[PDB]
């Protein structure tokens, strides 16, 4: 029978061989990272569907490796929880990143080093899979911080470009600011508790007192916002569009921002616990879903626009998932359809991209709806996905997390509810901003750039994408087959139904329609302009992300620098300072003791005679002084 | 029963010895030589590993003999779990580095054609003192090589290595003696005071002796006493350990030393002043040693968080290298003063790892510094255009000392990390900042260097980077996969780790405190 390590030993194992066997297996070394992908992707099926041959608690898969961190009282044993939500998130990663990787077979195609590429993409997945398969809070921080060591090193990709290699070290930065944030996090869990496993941590996560649990789910959402792109650490996604478009697909739509909401909702025991870790996820997703959704309408760049939309999207699962048990099942089926289409949208781009010479201006681009039928009308399905047409996979997943931040009740309730829908109406605005820009109008083409169709291998993941962004979606909601499923580990959950369903879906169809034609005016009415256009002061902000990272490089980045030359200064002047003055004292009465010695014997005489001083002292020893 | 210690820590200077007779005319026949010595100890090592039984008394392959009874010290060897871990880090550590420095003593002129007979013997000198000051069991025995063998890297530092290298070796030999001349003093002071005292027959250095008359009681001493003492051992430790603000000799000998001294140095050789730590400090004054807890936490964290920015600010690899070893020896110390069965483990392990990742990175550095003329920084760029495998070692080498979970050193900073926050929280978020300075720290240099466009005369010119050489692939690919071992799998470390342990915590009356 096929053990549920597989999963993670076959990317690995991949990896491995395609970062030892190096130019030897250049030449096919990404068929065998498909390879490895592929029979991932066919694990996590098969797992799957033994698991709904299973009914009740024998659904999830609880396999234990090895003893691992046997340290007195840490017992800490390599184990595995292949449960109904770790089964979601393995089968969404694995397929996603297969179709990824058949896509990056021809994305890559024409650049050297792709079995190396290939060799990331396949410890990417293998990252991801240990994260969301680990029994253990320590397991999960092994996957946790593979996936960033990953992500370093695919958006770290083409090397020669200094600002690939700047993002890459941005992000693993940030990502380990959230990391050392989990790291505490997991030593409050220790302390406390005794245990690191999931099962103990949940048995006695009841225990405690309000105080500690805050405090861990408090750590935990900065370990997401590390992840998962949320304020104040959301500034990484934007750089990190340097790396290869296949690159930002596999991140924005699985593993890497998608950790940040596992973690969220498989600590949901210690959330519940917390009503102030839940204000709190539920105050920085709402934040960052209203930030992402500000800086995309501004962003002129396939792929930056792109990435606001991953924030703004991840934002709104974040939000969900601090909503409590009520939005944890709607948070998972939203990060699932979120998967599916933003992948989709990711690879329409980089097709674009590819097609357009590298180009990756959206106001370059134009009119390439004919241009590119079939990466047109895959990013136009990722795109009715993303604004949540009836039809749409997206449009029942944002339904549900908006119903259930309005359900919140109260005060808090009214708040979650009106920033959902101004996030929906400015994700509307922006998405439309940027398909008119791309598909629609003048061709504004530049440097002869001659469009051409992308080959089959980087179509079928798209076709695969839009199906999934189409579906999955509808699949999930209807019936609440999702929400049953997630029930026996998430927590349950009834229906407060603050407002009519109905009510809800024609506000965020009205939201999404105001912001449809108010792009269309401004970009499809209007022809779109050649340059960046002036603006309000608001305009200047959101181009400049806000001033997020100007934010980071003045306080951290400027204090930091001062912080290191105060220390730098502090061990030349002050600690070697110390050993420099004991140095020159020792010498400079070394030289005086020297002076001493006149070289007249009639001075030595004198000190001699100084026996005096002898004399005196053995003469008072008596006198008792 | 053979003296399986006896013969580890001859067997390297025996080897010193003979290589140096060589004539002149056999160096390479020398290398050769040295390299096997390495070898022979590496597999003395390994018997007496195998043959350890954690489950079984704390020490084993004890030899005793009567040495100097005239100042109460015996020839007393004896390898715990602690010592057992530092033993086999030097052990393999050693021959990797001897085949590391297989060339650098080449371009040493004079000494009668004995350079490279001299770099070798002065490496088995050190290795062998190094391994008996670990299984030594007598506080006189274990403090003369403890001090005899900052001579022998003396010699090694100011012969060969850079152009500074004279400055380097004299602060080197000073800070390191003024701390084993205070140890002097405290070990008198710990002889005087076991004379004094019924409890022996006089006054003595038999480790086993005076833990246990101190552990049952009977040897009470004069806490101000007893806190003088720790004070000097501390203090001795703390400069060969290089404890922040004690830490300013290091850097300098670290990069005006060849590469391989340098790794020895900070690898192999400072570890010696944290195993001391863990051995006597707390052992021999658990009084002391809690009393001044307080302190010697707030020094290890200090220097973990300033080394690390340090090194952030540094401009030459190899001195920020040397900085990240400082910030690393303040988890060390922090792991081994928090008294607790997951800090202590953890702060072993971290020894052995952090040797083993110090030496990678730094040998890997050495060779690219090699490659080009400087050691700056900015004098790089682009690099892994030029030399992939150069380049991905160095990464590996980086993500092991940044601690990740994937290679050995993240397995005991946890370590270290988790048994600092159950007794001092705030000291334990303090360290963890030394997370995301280590990503700085590391990353930043390797955007730096081996990213961007080629820098001029890296991949041209008179000197270009040329990828590694096989023998370079022989020293890294080894350290390599001890990092992703100790890593995956850990346990059959801390299996041997954690019964030496506790039998120190035991010894000093402390446990792991309980849950909440
Ligand atoms: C709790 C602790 C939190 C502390 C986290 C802070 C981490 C360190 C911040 C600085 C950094 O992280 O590192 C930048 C420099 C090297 O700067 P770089 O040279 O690498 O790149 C520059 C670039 O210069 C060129 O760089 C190459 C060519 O040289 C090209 O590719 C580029 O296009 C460009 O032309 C460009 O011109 C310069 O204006 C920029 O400074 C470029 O860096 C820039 O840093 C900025 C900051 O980033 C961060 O994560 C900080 C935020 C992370 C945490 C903040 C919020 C967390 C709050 C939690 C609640 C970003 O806006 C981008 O990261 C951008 O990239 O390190 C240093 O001095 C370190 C000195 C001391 C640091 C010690 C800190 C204690």
């Amino acid at each position: 029978w096929l053990p549920v390590w597989l999963l993670i030993a076959l990317p690995a194992a991949g990896a491995t061989i395609l970062l030892l066997a190096g130019r030897r297996s250049d030449r096919w070394g990404h068929l065998l990272g498909c390879a490895m992908s592929l029979a991932a992707f066919a694990v996590g099926t098969v797992l799957f569907a033994g698991m709904l041959g299973r009914s009740g608690e024998e659904r999830a898969v609880h396999e234990a490796l090895f003893s691992w961190v046997p340290v007195g009282g840490l017992q800490v044993d390599f184990g595995l929880q292949l449960d109904q939500l770790s089964v979601c998130f393995v089968l969404l990663i694995t397929g996603v990143g297969s179709l990824i990787h058949i896509y990056s077979i021809g994305y890559m195609a024409e650049d050297p080093d792709r079995r190396r590429f290939f060799a990331y993409l396949n410890l990417f997945l293998a990252a991801m899979l240990l994260l969301v398969l680990a029994d253990n809070y320590l397991g999960l921080y092994a996957g946790w911080e593979g996936v960033g060591l990953a992500s370093y090193l695919l958006i770290g990709f083409w090397s020669h470009k200094p600002s690939a290699a700047t993002a890459a070290k941005k992000a693993f930065v940030v990502n380990r600011v959230g990391d050392m944030g989990l790291a505490i996090a997991l030593m409050i869990m220790f302390a406390t508790i005794g245990s690191i496993s999931f099962a103990g941590v949940f048995a006695a996560a009841p225990g405690l007192s309000e105080a500690t649990l805050s405090a861990i789910g408090l750590l935990l959402l900065l370990g997401a916002c590390g992840k998962s792109a949320q304020v104040p650490l959301q500034s990484w996604l934007g750089d990190a569009m340097e790396g290869p478009t296949p690159v930002s697909a596999l991140i924005h739509a699985a593993t890497m921002v998608t950790a940040g909401v596992y973690l969220i909702v498989r600590s949901g025991p210690i959330f519940d616990l917390a009503p102030t870790a839940q204000t709190g996820v539920v105050i920085v997703g709402a934040v960052t879903l209203l930030f992402g959704a500000i800086i995309g309408c501004a962003k002129d760049d396939i792929k930056k626009a792109l990435a606001a939309s991953t924030m703004s999207q991840i934002g709104y699962m974040v939000l969900a998932a601090g909503l409590g048990p009520a939005g944890y099942a709607f948070a998972i089926m939203h990060l699932l359809t979120h998967g599916f289409f933003k992948a989709g949208l990711f690879l329409g781009a980089g097709s674009v991209m590819h097609a357009m010479n590298d180009e990756v201006n959206m106001r370059r681009y134009g009119g390439l709806r004919k241009v590119l039928p079939v990466t047109f009308a895959t990013f136009g399905l990722g795109y009715l996905a993303i604004i949540g047409v009836p039809p749409l996979a997206g449009f029942f997943s944002k339904d549900g997390i908006i119903e259930a931040a309005l359900g919140a009740g109260g005060a808090r309730g009214v708040i979650l509810g009106g920033a959902a829908i101004l996030g929906a109406g400015i994700t509307a605005f922006y998405m439309t901003r940027v398909m008119l820009m791309t598909f629609f109008g003048e061709k504004r083409w530049a440097a002869n750039s001659h469009p051409h169709e992308a080959p089959a291998v980087m179509t079928w993941p798209m076709i695969l994408l839009a199906v999934g962004s189409v579906v999955s979606g509808g699949a999930l909601a209807i019936g609440g087959t999702l929400s049953h499923w997630l029930e026996p580990v998430v927590g349950t959950h009834e229906a407060h139904h603050a407002v009519p369903v109905w009510v809800v879906t024609a506000i965020v169809l009205a939201v999404v329609a105001v912001g449809i034609a108010v792009a269309y005016r401004m970009y499809a009415r209007q022809a779109v302009p050649e340059e960046v256009p002036e603006g309000s002061a608001l305009t200047v902000a959101a181009r400049r992300d806000l001033y997020g990272d100007a934010f980071n490089e003045a306080v951290f980045m400027r204090g930091g620098q001062t912080l290191t030359a105060a220390m730098v200064t502090v061990d030349d002047k002050a600690v070697d300072g110390t050993a420099g003055g004991l140095a020159a004292l020792v010498s400079r009465t070394s030289d005086a003791l020297r002076q001493v010695q006149t070289g007249f014997a009639r001075s030595y005489a004198l000190s001699m005679l100084g026996g005096s001083a002898l004399v005196v002292a053995a003469i008072l020893a008596v006198q008792l002084w | 029963t053979f003296p399986w210690l006896t013969v580890l820590w001859a067997v390297p200077v025996v080897g010193a010895a003979v290589v140096i007779l060589l004539p002149a005319a056999q160096q390479v026949l020398a290398k050769w030589l040295a390299l096997a010595v390495s070898v022979l100890t590496l597999a003395v090592t390994a018997v007496v590993a195998i043959g350890f039984d954690p489950a079984a008394a704390q020490y084993q392959f004890v030899e005793s003999h009567r040495w100097i009874p005239s100042f109460g010290t015996g020839y007393i060897l004896g390898v715990d779990g602690i010592a057992l871990a530092l033993v086999v880090l030097t052990a393999v550590l050693v021959p990797l580095l001897i085949i590391a420095g297989w060339n650098d003593a080449s371009r040493q002129t004079g000494l009668a054609g004995r350079s490279v007979q001299a770099y070798l013997a002065l490496t088995l000198a050190v290795e062998g003192m190094v391994l008996m000051s670990l299984v030594a069991l007598d506080i006189l025995l274990f403090y003369v090589f403890f001090e005899a063998m900052l001579i022998p890297m003396y010699f090694l530092i100011g012969g060969f290595g850079g152009e500074n290298r004279s400055r380097a070796a004299v602060k080197f030999l000073l800070y390191n003696l003024f701390g084993g001349l205070i140890m002097l003093a405290a070990v008198i002071g710990l002889y005087v005071v076991t004379a004094g005292s019924d409890a022996f027959a006089a006054g003595t250095f038999d480790f086993r002796e005076i833990v246990a008359a101190v552990s049952s009681g009977e040897f009470a001493v004069n806490p101000a006493i007893m806190n003088f003492l720790f004070l000097g051992f501390m203090f001795a430790f703390a400069v060969k350990a290089p404890l922040w603000p004690f830490h300013r000799w290091l850097p300098d000998a670290a990069v005006e030393a060849t590469p391989a001294s340098a790794v020895l140095m900070m690898a192999v050789m400072d570890k010696v002043g944290t195993f001391g730590m863990l051995r006597y400090c707390l052992q021999l004054f658990p009084d002391a040693s809690t009393y001044f807890r307080p302190v010697v936490i707030t020094l290890a964290a200090i220097g973990i968080v300033y080394g690390a920015v340090l090194a952030i600010g540094q401009t030459d690899v190899m001195r920020l290298i040397a900085y990240t070893s400082i910030s690393h020896f303040g988890f060390i110390i922090l792991g081994i003063f928090v008294m607790t069965s997951q800090g202590q483990s953890g702060s072993t392990l971290y020894m052995i790892n952090h040797g083993i990742s110090t030496a990678a990175l730094f040998l890997i550095a050495g060779f690219l510094v090699s490659r080009r003329g400087s050691r700056l920084i900015d004098s790089y760029g682009g690099v892994q255009k030029v030399a992939p495998v150069l380049a991905g070692t160095f990464l590996v080498a980086g993500l092991a000392t940044l601690s990740l979970p994937g290679l050995a050193p993240f397995i005991s900073e946890f370590l270290v990390l988790i048994g600092t926050f159950t007794r001092y929280p705030v000291v334990a978020v303090f360290a963890a900042t030394a997370l995301v300075l280590s990503a700085v720290y590391i990353l930043w240099t390797y955007q730096r260097m081996m990213t961007g466009p080629v820098r001029d005369g890296i991949g041209d010119g008179d000197r270009p980077v040329r990828d590694l050489v096989p023998r370079e692939l022989v020293v890294v690919a080894p350290l390599l996969a001890l990092l992703l071992v100790l890593g995956i799998y850990p346990k059959p470390a801390l299996d041997v780790i954690n019964p030496a342990v506790e039998h120190t915590l035991t010894t000093i009356g402390q446990t792991d405190p309980e849950p909440t």
